[PDB]
RNA sequence: GGCCAGCAUCAGUUUUGGUGGCAGGAUAAAUCCAUAGGAAUGUAGCUUGCCUCGGUAAGUAUUAUAGCCUGUG
RNA sequence: AGAACUGGCGAUGCGGGAUGAACCGAACGUAGAGUUAAGGUGCCGGAAUACACGCUCAUCAGACACCACAAAAGGUGUUAGUUCAUCUAGACAGCCGGACGGUGGCCAUGGAAGUCGGAAUCCGCUAAGGAGUGUGUAACAACUCACCGGCCGAAUGAACUA
RNA sequence: GCAGUCAAGCGUUCAUAGCGACAUUGCUUUUUGAUUCUUCGAUGUCGGCUCUUCCUAUCAUACCGAAGCAGAAUUCGGUAA
RNA sequence: UUUGCUCCACACAAUAUAGAUGGAUACGAAUAAGGCGUCCUUGUGGCGUCGCUGAACCAUAGCAGGCUACGAAUUGCAAUGUCAUUUUGCGUGGGGAUAAAUCAUUUGUAUACGACUUAGA
């Protein structure tokens, strides 16, 4: 019911994630995916390997440059399923492609704003606990992603710079609770509770 | 089938204290300590007494079970080699050629290196192990020992040794030269 | 030496006697006690004071709730609701933050629109103290 | 299907040289009393020199369980015919109903032996009185003296597609 | 006075719900009640090294300082 | 390629089979409402990331018969299962100990007490130990086990089906 | 044309280090066939020269394993085009 | 020849919507494990407590929201019953700023023509 959605992708699963986003962006919900390094994928190391080997060896004959453009980057393994899923080639799928702005990461807009959770897509809940997972910042840097080592220096001053304001709320929010509830022993508050609140 | 509770029970002498939490282990005692990474298996813990630790899996069906010994094992080994540590005598064999055994500081820590197999030129080096020492004997002095707390460091040391002073392009059969290992024991046994 | 820090986890396990509240059924919402079990995925259950039949039912469409007493296997109705007055469980069960979460739900959902009303008028005088007093 | 258990009664018509043919019973596992009288004149007509018409169905009737809400280990002596061949089972099952045990083996050959309902013959269902008589583990590690067991990894379905916060798999 | 909408009242087709009564089956089986026996995944009690009030050991013990099963009504 | 009964394509659109003259369903005036067939319900895609019991994790997995292919022989990978027995009168496994005396029982004698070899084969002691299972000194020796005892206190084997 | 299973035996004694009949299950479309569906109001038909790419059932080159491999020289196999 | 350029300030007008008329409400990490509060011999710590869905939390009366320190009907039983925010045109007054490219000529470190590379008050 938001007007932008900024889906965290950590724990996510690619084409389960894929699905849900694929429709709430073709019904029209903008839909910003965030972090989508940290996404996993089923199957093993060695097997998700070899099914992107068996697709650098699917390009044009005569000439390269008009075949399957193989890009390296989660974001865009991710924007191809979502591609696939989608009717890219009219005008809708056009236009819904659009309500879709995908990043390694998170950058210092998305930063303030607060992120959500696909639960239908999470490794937690749909992996049986002992399988074999692959973590999608490993295969692209494995496949030629230039680009990982210096994201890890992005995120963890994202961290400190989100930890210490965590820590400055903690430190309001907790004497909010005590204004409350060494307040809340009135009329106002033991009706209040009869009505549910 | 699946079973409900297939539960290993780990003993823990007097001068061992294991903290553990999210499977990951640090066990101390005289000889130093150990830590240790299980975050790929799904085992629980119960510290029922100061001297022993139970762990268990529940339903798990025929491959979480056989990891369940192993991580016992595991554990055991590692309490055992910081209790008492382990130590692996290894020996030299050759007619002609010797084997000169070197422990040389190149530009960062040890390496370990041999000259003259079977007259080879190439002066090959090897890494040594953060948590190992090393040192030969005096009985006789055709051999090494190397010696830690980590079985699984010293032993693929050891391994690391064997495998690449290998002879190659000759029957093996024939050309029984090289190091090889003897004796695995401890340093307070 | 040292005392040996360990946890792995204090879980609400099935056992015989373990009390229950089912989430998806004919009679969701109601309490249930454990009687016996059958395999890993399915029991027998039997709510007597909640009106609660005597079922089998699997795991999926049922809870487990920490409190818990006592009886012996392959109890019967009569037992079950006996144990279940003594133990005092419907009032343990009432005393926790679980089933006061669950009332105050089912109240707010009942909540006529003068009452709707009458929560945004006691709503802006509580806060009001609060931001006085957080100043 | 919503397996149910019935109670069919067939006969022999009345021929003149003897018109008492002695009556045959037999005990099914199925949908209804459609398909309770084809197994019955299925599994006779393997048995004895008659069809269903040289005969008429005496008496079909539903048993319900004695005491449904009590656990039971039934034994289950069964034979199914593979792709090559047939053979003959022993299958023990934990279950309060003389018809979900039957519920539990179907569909535990399709899953295991991939027979269908069509190569399944369904020889013999017991009760086992004492537990000393079972002889399958699967069946036996429930018979343990206060038995207990968690659920380690919980779900919880979420009804809406969103969530703020990340959910802990702890019960 | 004509066209476009809304509402009510009815007609035809159809959909989705709430609810009441009646009949049947082993005149449901079951639960619950009464009653005779039987057993243990052995409850008390009693033996049992100590001790958390018999807590462990393992004999005894068929309801007792818990209960169950089977049959019959 | 060539015949028999029936159905169909040709002459035939429509829904499905991704696309297909023949397959499944079903045969057509133009429209409206309702229910369905065959086929499907993660997305493209309209419709349950529905429910229940299980199996499978595959460094070319597998997924709409017609239809676009796949065997013989194998695998302690796993599941479930059939038959046969071992056995608390302590097996199965592991570690510990014993394995000796009549007697080198005889021939190949350049040398075999068991042993480069060959015809041959019984006792004493017993808990029990072969006229010998291998290593080997030109010979002897010294080692190991088949054989039994001690810790052991549970079950383990063997063959076979799909 | 290529490959596999049995293993009767060859292989100084030594089935399978290599080989391997009696039989048998297959694979291929680079052979020759068989058939006639397309093209008869024409698809320009042998070979060679020039040139690019791909396949593996690898001759060589790399790391390897396996032998009746002492060394040298060789044979068999694998990852691999 | 500040006809012209450029902005900000408001006065309208015109054109366009891949579609808002309460709030995109901020730790990280693990899931066979975690958060929050307190104590502290500040530890991979003791105790308590929580989930079991955000069905939450925050604001929410006021001529479609006022005069002041009352009026709101007769759209006559419904007809978005108008408010979003970009892009562009016009006049006013309060400002700030005063240039490069191309053709042609030419060079040849280059070139089929274009182009590229240079030079020229």
């Amino acid at each position: 019911s938001q007007p932008v959605v900024v889906i965290d992708a950590k724990d996510h699963l690619l084409g389960r994630l894929a699905s849900t986003i694929a429709k709430q962006v073709l019904n029209g919900q903008k839909i910003v995916v965030v972090r989508a390094e940290a996404l996993n994928i089923s199957g093993e190391f060695f097997r998700n390997k070899l099914k992107y080997h068996d697709f650098l060896r699917k390009a044009t004959a005569f000439n390269k440059t008009r075949g399957p453009f193989h890009f390296r980057a989660p974001s865009r393994i991710l924007y191809k399923a979502i591609r696939g899923m989608v009717s890219h080639k009219t005008a809708r799928g056009k236009a819904a492609l659009e309500r879709l702005k995908i990043f390694e990461g998170i950058p210092p807009p998305y930063d303030k704003k607060k992120r959500v959770v696909v639960p239908q897509a999470l490794r937690v809940l749909r992996l049986k606990p002992g399988r074999k997972y692959t973590t999608l910042g490993k295969l692209s840097t494995s496949v030629g992603w230039k680009y990982e080592d210096v994201v890890a220096k992005l995120e963890d001053k994202r961290k400190v710079r989100s930890a210490e304001y965590y820590a400055k709320k903690r430190a309001f929010t907790k004497k909010v609770s005590s204004a409350s509830a060494a307040a809340s022993e009135s009329d106002v508050a033991k009706q209040l509770a009869s009505f549910g609140y | 089938m699946k079973y409900i509770q297939t539960e290993q029970q780990i003993e823990v002498p007097e001068g061992v204290t294991v903290s553990i939490k999210s499977r990951i282990v640090k066990v101390v005692g005289p000889r130093g300590t150990l830590t240790k990474n299980l975050k790929h298996i799904d085992v629980t813990f119960t510290k029922v007494n100061n001297q022993l630790i139970k762990v268990a899996v529940h339903n798990g069906g025929r491959k979480h079970v056989a990891a369940l010994r192993t991580v016992k094992s595991l554990v055991d080994n590692m309490i055992t080699g910081v209790t008492k540590g382990y130590k692996y005598k290894m020996r030299y064999v050759y007619a002609h050629f010797p084997i000169n055994v070197n422990i040389v500081e190149k530009d960062g820590a040890k390496f370990i290196e041999v000259r003259n197999f079977l007259g080879d030129k190439k002066i090959r080096n090897v890494p040594v192990r953060d948590g190992v020492t090393i040192e030969f004997s005096t009985n006789v002095k055709d051999e090494i020992v190397l010696s830690g707390n980590s079985v699984e460091d010293v032993s693929q040391n050891a391994a690391d040794l064997q495998q690449i002073c290998r002879v190659r392009n000759k029957d093996i059969r024939k050309f029984l030269d090289g190091i090889y290992v003897s004796h695995k024991g401890f340093i307070t046994e | 030496s040292t005392d040996s820090i360990v946890k792995a986890s204090n879980w609400r396990l099935v056992e015989v006697g373990r009390v229950v509240l089912i989430k998806k059924g004919q009679s969701a919402g109601k309490l249930a006690a454990i009687v016996e079990i059958i395999d890993q995925k399915k029991v027998l259950i039997d709510g007597p004071k909640a009106g609660v039949p005597r079922q089998a039912i699997n795991l999926g469409q049922v809870v487990l709730t920490p409190l818990t007493f006592a009886l012996p296997r392959g109890a019967r109705t009569a037992t079950v609701s006996k144990k279940w007055a003594a133990a005092a469980v419907c009032e343990k069960w009432a005393a926790s933050s679980w089933a006061k979460k669950i009332a105050q739900r089912e109240r707010r959902a009942a909540l006529t629109d003068f009452e709707r009303f009458q929560v945004m008028v006691l709503r802006k005088q509580k806060r009001y103290t609060v931001k006085k007093a957080l100043a | 299907a919503h397996f149910k258990e019935y109670q069919v009664i067939g006969r022999r018509l009345p021929t003149e040289s003897v018109p008492e043919p002695k009556l045959f019973r037999m005990r099914i596992f199925a949908s209804n009393e459609v398909i309770a009288k084809s197994r019955y004149w299925y599994f006779l007509q393997k048995l004895h020199k008659v069809k269903k018409a040289s005969g008429e169905i005496v008496s079909i009737n539903q048993i319900n369980e004695a005491h449904p809400t009590k656990v039971k280990n039934f034994g289950v002596w069964v034979r199914y015919d593979s792709r090559s061949g047939t053979h003959n089972m022993y299958k023990e099952i934990r279950d309060v109903s003389r018809v979900a045990a039957v519920e539990t083996l179907y569909q535990d050959m399709a899953a295991r032996h991939r027979a269908r309902f069509r190569s399944i013959h369904i020889l013999k269902v017991a009760e086992i009185e004492k537990t000393a008589d079972v002889k399958r583990q699967y069946v036996k590690q429930f018979l343990t003296k206060d038995l207990k067991f968690p659920l380690p990894h919980r779900v919880q379905k979420s009804t809406k597609t969103f969530s703020y916060k990340r959910p802990s798999t702890f019960y």
